[PDB]
RNA sequence: GCAGUGGGGAAUAUUGCACAAUGGGCGCAAGCCUGAUGCAGCCAUGCCGCGUGUAUGAAGAAGGCCUUCGGGUUGUAAAGUACUUUCGCGGGGAGGAAGGGAGCGACGAGCUCAUUGACGUUACCCGCGAAGUAGCACCGGCUAACUCCGUGCCAGCAGCCGCGGUAAUACGGAGGGUGCAAGCGUUAAUCGGAAUUACUGGGCGUAAAGCGCACGCAGGCGGUUUGUUAAGUCAGAUGUGAAAUCCC
């Protein structure tokens, strides 16, 4: 598609909206490199790599009373125009109670895991 | 104890059939100073019949602001009606720099240090509301850890 | 006028009265100019009573009369062969009226 | 300055302000209670904005500034960290020409700001000639060695003598000098102003 | 032709020189080369009336760069 | 300095145009622009044809709009 | 070209003094030239410590101001006196720069010494010393500051909303008050507020606004895997980063 990236973050806005178990998603290294960073962060139970012939990223979404584990997710950086942010210009989602994934040479990282780096780079999404 | 800050009283006059009755209205903002805040408008004949209406009204809704160091915790937009209102949090030495209808509520809020703005309307009475309603989707990381 | 100048001379061509609108009633003492500038507007005389003939030649300073629709500029007094209010306690300031002994 | 009739600003602020003969029964507010002008005498309408707007003037006049700065104080004191109400008294108390009267060097803020522009004040042995030198602890603030002979200060200091001083300072009648010990605190000043009043106002 | 003056700072009751080695031709308050050091008529600001800084200097002297007879006075009291 | 880009005409003789394209960004919007320069390189051996993608290096000015010569060719042929 | 004249215009100045200093041209040097410049004069045009005053001063008997006519206000008295201390007079007289010259030394380096002070006398310091003018704009709302009298949709006010037909705080006058404290008002000119072209900040069913439709060129965008190049992009070092400034 277009921009698998936004792709897979909005299927995953989508079954969290219906409270789905489990959601496919094409499989990608840069994908399973994100969906590393949401199971640790606590915005996903885990992951699992399915499919019998095509290689799928089976999401396991978990929920909780009240508001959703992921209430806000959309990616900032799209192809039409990418977005580039040094050290210094990591913002901090939502006071730091949300955090943002970038993609810098050191690899897949979030605000505060960049920001112990000390390296700067292309902001995927905020959640 | 509670503290009270007069916004604005307007005078306000109608066309009623056989005169002109005339009923003055006022914006009053209670606040202790350590996390609650309290916004009242209420109408009377008189003057101070009016300010003390709204006074027992703004401490009858009350809000409870989760202030961090003399400030809140991440940047709310609140929009009411036409009227829009934006915050974010600053570190100290900043001041409540905002306005006047926003500060008072600020101010007794607890909040020591924050930056503001009104957009769109810039009505007093739908700025307040605004400014309250904002105040109330503020969340803490132990509330959004919680909930999820 | 014109070159965005804070003054501007001009010979006047006919000093005649003029009425207000609608809400009003009287007769308002006005005279067209030839600015420099090269433009023919009509200018307002204030005070109670001028002494500008045709060729008066007074400069403009620019100010438009709700009463009389067009009149977008006013005389002043003071300068040139326009004299000033004779005996103008107030307005001095305006007008031009040297203060009495 | 506003330089002008000062026994007239106290009546309109219905406080007694001390500008000079606050002291002697000569003040006018002790004589007539009331503003000045022809409607000093009828019943006042104060409203909202009348009760603040006449509460930092009194403030404001105490001190006798500006407008400009007296404002610009009030932003800086509103800046940094602490009660706002309470850093402004400091600021302001602060001033060369405010601590020179505190210190009893002259007869009021007025004929102070005179003697600072006069070069007859010293400041940790340079001297300074401005008012608006803001005054931070530990400096010593002395009279001028040249100045030490004037008539004017020579009864003003006489006076001085067995006269008690604020907390945050303390001055030598003899060696005719003072020191700022610290910031003053709205609990030291008791002056008749609600910062509480005067800083709503600046809201609006 | 490289010359090495006085640059004088000049101001009302302020008067220093910057014994500075630049062009002929620009001005005497103009864009310098580089400055080798200072001087103060009065020593007034400081105890230190001149700092030549003869190694400095003593490589523009033989470069082609001359010295005035003011700079030079002061250039010989090192 | 060595520039890429395409043989677009082998007409004159010792002498070839190379349509050299790059990709800047525009100093207001920042959106990328595509922008292409006709260069009049020289080929005394005639070597290469039109669709040839050679690289060009600045050399004595063979001319008044020859300034550059053929020295490399990337590819075979892409009309 | 400098000063200046006349004309124009709403309008902008001494046809003044002088070279010692700094700097520049020529000469080995002596030295010469230099209204470049250094100053003074005229005009508050502006800014800084004092426009119509500053400080002092009687439970306050006069005058100006206001007034619900009770009062209140201006409170050096509205008299005087002293003042920050102006102005003015006398004396000294700065550089915030020392040589030119002369003596020693080879009139070279260096050292030493003398003359010349303001610019062919200002500043500042010291001494003496008289209190020594004051007015305009505005007071319905925005604009901070009140009524009486006269007049009466009458005369007049007004940037906008308006006001005046016998109680008008917006007309004219008077008492009082506010502002300016020669500034303040006023007139003219430049910037933003306007997220009302909006890249950050926007809209198009009915408020201004989608092409009548199809199709199609250029262009934009475009599935997946691998390799080379790597031009774009990104990174380190280095050169320039005009100077000045923006920012601190």
């Amino acid at each position: 598609m277009q921009d698998p990236i936004a792709d897979m973050l909005t299927r995953i806005r989508n079954g969290q909206a219906a409270n789905k178990a489990a959601v496919t998603m094409p499989s990608s290294k840069l994908k399973v490199a994100i969906a590393n960073v949401l199971k640790e962060e606590g915005f996903i139970e885990d992951f699992k790599v399915e499919g019998d012939t095509k290689p799928e990223l089976e999401l396991t979404l978990k929920y909780f009373q009240g508001k959703a584990v992921v209430e806000s997710i959309q990616r900032v950086s799209r192809p039409g125009l990418r977005i580039y942010k040094r050290k210094d210009e990591l913002p901090k989602v939502m006071a730091g109670l949300g955090i943002a994934v970038v993609s810098t040479s050191k690899g897949v990282m979030t605000d505060r895991a960049a920001r112990q780096a000390g390296l700067g780079g292309e902001i995927i999404c905020y959640v | 104890e509670l503290q009270e800050k007069l916004i604005a009283v307007n005078r306000v006059s109608k066309t009623v059939k056989g005169g002109r009755i005339f009923s003055f209205t006022a914006l009053t903002v209670v606040g202790d100073g350590n996390g609650r805040v309290g916004f009242g408008y209420g109408k009377a004949r008189e003057v101070p019949a009016a300010i003390q209406k709204a006074m027992e009204k703004a401490r009858r809704n009350m809000i409870n602001v989760a202030l961090n160091n003399g400030t809140l915790q991440h940047p709310v937009k609140g929009v009411h009606t036409g009227s829009r209102v934006f915050m974010q949090p600053a570190s100290e030495g900043t001041g409540i720099i905002a306005g006047g209808a926003m500060r008072a509520v600020l101010e007794v809020a607890g909040v020591h240090n924050v930056l503001a703005k009104a957009y769109g309307s810039t009505n007093p009475i739908n700025v307040v509301r605004a400014t309250i309603d904002g105040l109330e989707n503020m969340n803490s990381p132990e509330m959004v850890a919680a909930k999820r | 006028a014109l070159e965005a100048c804070p003054q501007k001379r001009g010979v006047c061509t006919r000093v005649y009265t003029t009425t207000p609108k609608k809400p009003n009633s009287a007769l308002r003492k006005v005279c067209r100019v030839r600015l420099t500038n090269g433009f023919e507007v009509t200018s307002y005389i204030g005070g109670e009573g001028h002494n500008l003939q045709e060729h008066s030649v007074i400069l403009i300073r620019g100010g438009r009369v709700k009463d009389l629709p067009g009149v977008r500029y006013h005389t002043v007094r003071g300068a040139l062969d326009c004299s000033g209010v004779k005996d103008r306690k107030q307005a001095r300031s305006k007008y031009g009226v040297k203060r009495p002994k | 300055r506003y330089l002008g009739p000062k026994l007239k600003l106290s009546r309109r602020e219905g406080t007694d302000l001390f500008l000079k003969s606050g002291v002697r029964a000569i003040d006018t507010k002790c004589k007539i209670e009331q503003a000045p002008g022809q409607h000093g005498a009828r019943k006042p309408r104060l409203s909202d904005y009348g009760v603040q707007l006449r509460e930092k003037q009194k403030v404001r006049r105490i001190y006798g500034v500006l407008e400009r700065q007296f404002r610009n104080y009030y932003k800086e004191a509103a800046r940094l960290k602490g009660n706002t109400g309470e850093n402004l008294l400091a600021l302001l108390e602060g001033r060369l020409d405010n601590v020179v009267y505190r210190m009893g060097f002259g007869a009021t803020r007025a004929e102070a700001r005179q003697l600072v522009s006069h070069k007859a004040i010293m400041v940790n042995g340079r001297v300074v000639n401005i008012a608006s030198y803001q005054v931070s602890p530990n400096d010593v603030v002395s009279i001028r060695e040249k100045a030490k002979k004037q008539s004017r200060v020579k009864a003003a200091l006489e006076l001085a003598e067995q006269r008690e001083k604020p907390t945050w300072l303390e001055v030598d009648a003899g060696k005719m000098e003072g020191t700022f010990k610290r910031k003053p605190e709205r609990s030291d000043l008791s002056a008749d102003i609600n910062e509480h009043l005067i800083v709503e106002l600046y809201s609006k | 032709m490289v010359t090495i003056r006085l640059a004088r700072h000049g101001a009302k009751k302020r008067p220093f020189y910057q014994v500075v080695v630049a062009d002929s031709r620009n001005a005497r308050n103009g864009r310098f080369i580089e400055r080798v050091g200072f001087f103060n008529p009065i020593a007034s600001e400081k105890e230190e009336g001149t700092r030549l800084d003869l190694d400095r200097i003593a490589h523009w002297v033989g470069q082609g760069a001359t010295i005035s007879d003011r700079v030079a006075a002061l250039i010989k009291e090192v | 300095r060595t520039l890429q880009g395409r043989v677009v005409s082998d007409k004159m003789e010792k002498s070839i145009v190379v349509a050299i394209e790059r990709f800047v960004k525009h100093p207001i919007y920042g959106k990328f622009i595509k922008r292409t320069t006709k260069l009049h390189v020289h080929d005394e051996n005639n070597e290469c044809g039109i669709g040839d993608v050679v690289e060009i290096r600045e050399c004595r000015p063979l001319s008044k709009t020859k300034s550059w010569t053929l020295v490399r060719v990337v590819e075979k042929a892409v009309l």
